[PDB]
RNA sequence: GGUUGCGGCCAUAUCUACCAGAAAGCACCGUUUCCCGUCCGAUCAACUGUAGUUAAGCUGGUAAGAGCCUGACCGAGUAGUGUAGUGGGUGACCAUACGCGAAACUCAGGUGCUGCAAUCU
RNA sequence: GAGAACAGAAAUCUCCAGUAGAACAAAAGGGUAAAAGCCCCCUUGAUUUUGAUUUUCAGUGUGAAUACAAACCAUGAAAGU
RNA sequence: GCCCUGAAAAUGGAUGGCGCUCAAGCGUGUUACCUAUACUCUACCGUCAGGGUUGAUAUGAUGCCCUGACGAGUAGGCAGG
RNA sequence: AAAUAUGUAAGAAGUCCUUGUUACUUAAUUGAACGUGGACAUUUGAAUGAAGAGCUUUUAGUGGGCCAUUUUUGGUAAGCAGAACUGGCGAUGCGGGAUGAACCGAACGUAGAGUUAAGGUGCCGGAAUACACGCUCAUCAGACACCACAAAAGGUGUUAG
RNA sequence: GGAAUACUGCCAGCUGGGACUGAGGACUGCGACGUAAGUCAAGGAUGCUGGCAUAAUGGUUAUAUGCCGCCCGUCUUGAAACACGGACCAAGGAGUCUAACGUCUAUGCGAGUGUUUGGGUGUAAAACCCAUACGCGUAAUGAAAGUGAACGUAGGUUGGGG
RNA sequence: GAAAUUGUUGAAAGGGAAGGGCAUUUGAUCAGACA
């Protein structure tokens, strides 16, 4: 929701440590953008599939 | 639908080749290992954060 | 990898124990850790890390510049505690009463404070009397009168006491200390 | 060889400012600094006299004195890894008064009334700025707007 | 036998690990630089009311 | 660039105090997912009006499905595409079931023939060709003709193992 | 509103050409005993407010005026530019991705505002 | 630019236009128009004392420069310089 | 666009080799798959840090117990051996 | 007249009231400076981070540098010479580019399972002689960055405009 | 007109095959299931069965096989280098001691401090004892003649552990 | 009575060096631990 305290409760989790993606990362370039065909910048909703894929 | 105000970083790059200014705002978002990543509440002020790192 | 923020593996920097092998000042502090530990009291934690410093931190307190500081408004009842040695001063012709804590006193320094009828206490007894330290008035010494410190920072324009052996004119005194022989610092 | 004197670099830097040459007008003269005004530093090539160094151009310090025809400034200037006080001695022909703490001091005067007329009404401040929000959600209407469609243009040449 | 003659390399860097240090702030900055005849009278001023508010305690 | 979608995307020139309701334009846009359309949407946009996605808004985003995705139809196709020495405008034309599946293979073909990459290409038009007989080029004509049929001589079955006992046979 | 004295900003106040200006003011204007200055009472100085004049200054208005000022999705999201790729090309160079973004041009509107004191149908 | 005996491309005299297109020792770049340029009038502040400051910098020295303080003076009706 | 001509050097020889021609070539798309001292989880060693613990009547107080994070290295420094 | 780069500010060392000191300054208790006394707390004045911040002393080695993207000077040029910002190598192994100081990926305690990066998967050789649409037949075809070169100019070869 | 389906997403829906690991060592926590008593998969593996009791497992070693592996030292931007030294082995073989010193640290004593020139004494180069001096410190500043440290609670103000 | 280096005997390997790392087969050898 972004709280009023957002701050203070985000900041108080750890930053979480994703494994590398199970199927891999749908891309043979990771380091070009998201539009381009690479895996960087914002990629909007497709967020999830990735951090699930590494969580 | 009113623009986003949360948004989830995760680290894509490894930790070496990286120009100064983008790797300061990697540790102020506390990404400072691969595939870690942070929640940023998206105003102005963290958005041209974002800007600068997203290569990385 | 992890792109390290801050050097790595970097100690305290601080004194844990003394560096000294005094087994009474090692049992010293063998109290004053107890203390420190259960007694939640600002004054046990501050003694505890006045054991650790080494001869230079722990510059002679007078019992003149003790006279002193119970002449602070309603401080003259409160004991006075020194973590280090206190020294005689003859410039004070009359020292008052008190009772005083330190680590040592010197011959001449204890006599002073007893001659008026006070009190030199050890720091355990201290402990006991006041084991959260009530009613006390710590004092430091003057820790930058040392000698060595004159010559800390010299340089140009700095004021700041030349290393030298023999001293007079003909030593140091003329080019570049004077704006007749070249210049002036 | 090389060539470093004072002025050395200074071509543009210490020009007029186009047809804005002649006399400084006269208010420069009017305007009074006191101990504490942050001032800004530009160099008029007009007034030879009590000129700041080139390094000091764009620069912004807060007086530390007053004399007949001049200012003192002091500035922070860095050299090696750390920073150092210079302090400057400038004919007021160089120096104009900071707007760099205006909206401090508009927002200060401002922050007391709305805590005033808030905490008298029983308080709900909020006086911290924040930054640009993303915006909310609304609902655009068609109503005598129906979407024009656009398409690619194809390549032309009109040379 | 010609040489490097200068770089700038590597001097940020530098800079960097201990310092860029900021410039160290005070309330009560010295007087050094101040107009003389301010700073007399100044002397004056401040000495007139010391005295004033020792004879507030009497 | 993908497995293709079609999209309406719909985005304004962002409200003014003294200009409320900005204008609204609509693009078609081919990308095989939402984002990738808005920012070509984007890209499209800044090339025609003064406006960029800062300054502006997209006001909706919409997939459109083939009309009837199991009829065969015949697309001409418009396109133009920078090239290693200069631009050019062309047309083709395309027999597929949906514009999608056309848009597929034209950028295919692009590739081929052409040698252009996804970011050289503009589509330009692409509709249906309605009456035949306004097919101008000939190797979709070739698929126009009454009662059509062909062999498909030379067949070659995939062997699933290493060695074979019989010897192949390319009948059919 | 006018005018004057002293101004602030210092062309929306400047420039070119014409036309108009009541009352007051300013001015042009008259004299050379005096202080004062000149090759020359033109400038400058003194004396008159008398003997004359709106001609000039000055103020204002006119002009598909020159200039200048302001504005605009006019041009132009162009040129340039920060960032990215084991992008294209023999190369020269170029395209794309996330951002920033001019100048000329074109068009429309405009032509001093204003502080203190005195004065005036 | 337009005018005046010898006088001509160039002599001295006059009016008009003139944003500086000139000059300010010198290289160049700044700057300057009731001036910073030209002519004249009066002068010695190009003086005395000892600090601070800016550039170069190590924040040493030297060179050069800035803004005050304390004298003694110049000049101008004066503010001032 | 690809291909061909343009296209000449010295021991025999190199898309890395074999070989490949609706490719095992060129452009482009889509899936799967392989494997770094990197990422995730766990054990153990060490370093640094934060806690806890002198109550006797047994054996370590520089000790004992809990918890977290970190670990490349020439010249070089210090430390424990 | 940009982009990038750059100075300062974003409060308790703050803000407002009352009215003391002086030899400075004013026509002047005018001002200037420093104050005594009084009013308002942490949504006390933007974001994010903070294995804390501040400070002192002493001493090593070094004072041949070299490379890459971008800016850039001299030179026809150079694996040539000289600058700028960053990042590297030097001082550094590990996966990849066969090979290789500097490229890509990723930085090293001892190990187990998993997932990947860059790069690959006919056979050498771990991994589809996978799927799909085209193109190409070369009497010196071609085959992946840095990279181990090729140009003007031509073809009634073939392809699409 | 009424459905289906694909695609994307959600479920604190159910369920199968496979792999590695089993750190800890009474109790203590947060819970779950039960009417209950109890029970449990809830702050880290137990139960049941079998085999060998041995070179079986494990260590060492030689060899073979797969993959990998250039010569060390040095100076150097860069060395496996078509740069140098080094055939082999043992044994020697290089930051020392002294004078005077800086920072730090330990210790004694402290406005002082230093017995060891010397003397006394001795179980005799040791240990023990000691008068007078001297050294450095306790005053500075001038080229020098010289003069020489409280207006005051040994000052005011701001921060300041306790 | 070491080492370099040499003879004998025993064992083993050897298609243009040898030596080395991880791993396992085979041979040789050996510790511990069952009860
Ligand atoms: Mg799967
Ligand atoms: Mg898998
Ligand atoms: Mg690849
Ligand atoms: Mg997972
Ligand atoms: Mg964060
Ligand atoms: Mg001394
Ligand atoms: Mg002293
Ligand atoms: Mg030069
Ligand atoms: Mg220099
Ligand atoms: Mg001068
Ligand atoms: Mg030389
Ligand atoms: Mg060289
Ligand atoms: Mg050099
Ligand atoms: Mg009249
Ligand atoms: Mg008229
Ligand atoms: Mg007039
Ligand atoms: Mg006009
Ligand atoms: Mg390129
Ligand atoms: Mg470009
Ligand atoms: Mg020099
Ligand atoms: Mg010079
Ligand atoms: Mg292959
Ligand atoms: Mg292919
Ligand atoms: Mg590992
Ligand atoms: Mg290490
Ligand atoms: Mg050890
Ligand atoms: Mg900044
Ligand atoms: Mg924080
Ligand atoms: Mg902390
Ligand atoms: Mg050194
Ligand atoms: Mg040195
Ligand atoms: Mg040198
Ligand atoms: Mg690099
Ligand atoms: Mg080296
Ligand atoms: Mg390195
Ligand atoms: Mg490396
Ligand atoms: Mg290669
Ligand atoms: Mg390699
Ligand atoms: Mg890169
Ligand atoms: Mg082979
Ligand atoms: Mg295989
Ligand atoms: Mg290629
Ligand atoms: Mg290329
Ligand atoms: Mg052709
Ligand atoms: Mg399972
Ligand atoms: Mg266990
Ligand atoms: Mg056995
Ligand atoms: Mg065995
Ligand atoms: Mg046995
Ligand atoms: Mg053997
Ligand atoms: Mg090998
Ligand atoms: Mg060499
Ligand atoms: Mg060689
Ligand atoms: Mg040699
Ligand atoms: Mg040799
Ligand atoms: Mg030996
Ligand atoms: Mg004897
Ligand atoms: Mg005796
Ligand atoms: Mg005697
Ligand atoms: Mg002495
Ligand atoms: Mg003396
Ligand atoms: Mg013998
Ligand atoms: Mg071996
Ligand atoms: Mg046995
Ligand atoms: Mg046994």
């Amino acid at each position: 929701t972004v709280g009023p305290h957002f701050k203070q409760a985000n900041n108080f989790l750890w930053p979480f440590k994703l494994s590398n993606p199970s199927g891999g990362w749908g891309v043979p370039r990771k380091f070009k953008h998201f539009i381009q065909g690479g895996s960087f910048g914002n990629r909007e909703e497709f967020i999830n599939k990735l951090v699930k894929s590494m969580n | 639908e009113a623009q986003h105000k949360l948004v989830f970083v995760v680290r894509i790059k490894g930790i070496n080749k990286i120009p100064p200014k983008p790797r300061k705002v990697l540790q102020l978002l506390r990404l400072t290992r691969i595939n870690s990543g942070t929640f940023v509440k998206v105003t102005k002020a963290t958005l041209e954060l974002l800007k600068l790192i997203e290569p990385y | 990898g992890i792109d390290h923020t801050s050097k790595q593996h970097k100690r305290s920097g601080h004194r844990t124990a003394p560096k000294s092998d005094n087994v009474y000042l090692k049992l010293l502090v063998k109290l004053y850790t107890f203390l420190a530990r259960r007694t939640d009291a600002p004054f046990n934690k501050v003694v505890l890390k006045a054991l650790f410093l080494s001869k230079i931190n722990r510059p002679p307190v007078s019992v003149s510049r003790i006279a002193r500081a119970l002449k602070q408004e309603g401080a003259a009842n409160k004991t006075v505690v020194v973590v280090g040695t206190v020294t005689d001063d003859a410039r004070i012709f009359e020292f008052p009463k008190t009772t005083v804590a330190a680590l040592r006193f010197t011959a001449g320094a204890r006599a002073k404070i007893v001659k008026a009828g006070g009190e030199c206490i050890t720091l355990d007894q201290l402990a006991v009397r006041a084991p959260k330290g009530q009613n006390t008035l710590i004092l430091r010494g003057p820790r930058n009168s040392r000698e060595a410190v004159r010559h800390f920072g010299m340089g140009p324009h700095k004021g700041k006491a030349p290393r030298i052996l023999s001293t007079g004119r003909k030593f140091e005194r003329a080019r570049g200390r004077r704006r007749s022989k070249g210049f002036k610092v | 060889g090389k060539s470093h004197g004072y002025r050395s670099r200074t071509r543009y830097m210490f020009q007029r400012d186009f047809r804005k040459h002649g006399a400084v007008h006269l208010s420069t003269y009017l305007k009074v600094y006191k101990v504490g005004d942050i001032v800004d530093i530009k160099a008029n090539g007009s007034i030879q006299k009590g000129m700041p160094h080139k390094f000091y151009q764009g620069k912004t310090g807060v007086v530390y004195n007053v004399t007949k025809s001049s200012v003192g400034v002091i500035i922070n200037k860095m050299v090696g890894n750390r920073y150092l006080e210079k302090r400057l001695n400038l004919r007021v022909e160089h120096i104009k008064h900071s707007k760099c703490r205006q909206e401090f001091l508009e927002r200060v005067k401002a922050n007391a009334a709305k805590r005033a007329e808030a905490k008298a009404q029983g308080v709900a401040v909020q006086l911290k700025r924040q930054p640009a929000q993303p915006r909310e959600s609304r609902i655009v209407s068609t109503e005598g707007n129906v979407p024009q469609t656009l398409a690619p243009v194809p390549y032309e040449t009109f040379i | 036998a010609k040489s490097k003659n200068h770089t700038a390399h590597n001097q940020t860097r530098k800079a960097h690990r201990n310092g860029i240090k900021k410039p160290k702030t005070y309330k009560y900055p010295s007087l050094k630089g101040v107009d003389p005849k301010f700073r007399r009278n100044h002397k004056h001023a401040l000495h007139g009311t010391a005295k004033a508010l020792a004879a507030a305690k009497k | 660039m993908a497995h293709f979608k079609e999209y309406q995307v719909i985005g304004r020139r962002l409200p003014t105090e003294s200009v409320p309701e900005p204008k609204l334009f609509r693009m078609r846009i081919f990308a095989s997912n939402e984002v990738i359309a808005k920012s070509r949407y984007w890209y499209f946009l800044q090339k025609l009006h003064k406006v960029k996605k800062a300054s502006g808004e997209i006001v909706s985003i919409n997939q459109i499905n083939e009309a009837h995705p199991t009829k065969v139809k015949n697309f001409g196709v418009w396109v133009r595409y920078d090239s290693r020495s200069g631009t050019h405008n062309m047309y083709k034309e395309i027999r597929d079931v949906s514009r999608v599946a056309a848009v597929e293979t034209l950028y295919q073909d692009m590739a081929a023939r052409h040698r252009a990459r996804f970011r050289s290409i503009h589509i330009l038009k692409v509709a249906e060709i309605e009456k035949t007989a306004d097919v101008k080029r000939q190797y979709v004509k070739q698929f126009l003709t009454k009662d059509l049929k062909f062999p498909l001589p030379h067949r070659v079955q995939k062997s699933t193992k290493t060695f074979s006992y019989k010897r192949p046979s390319t009948f059919y």
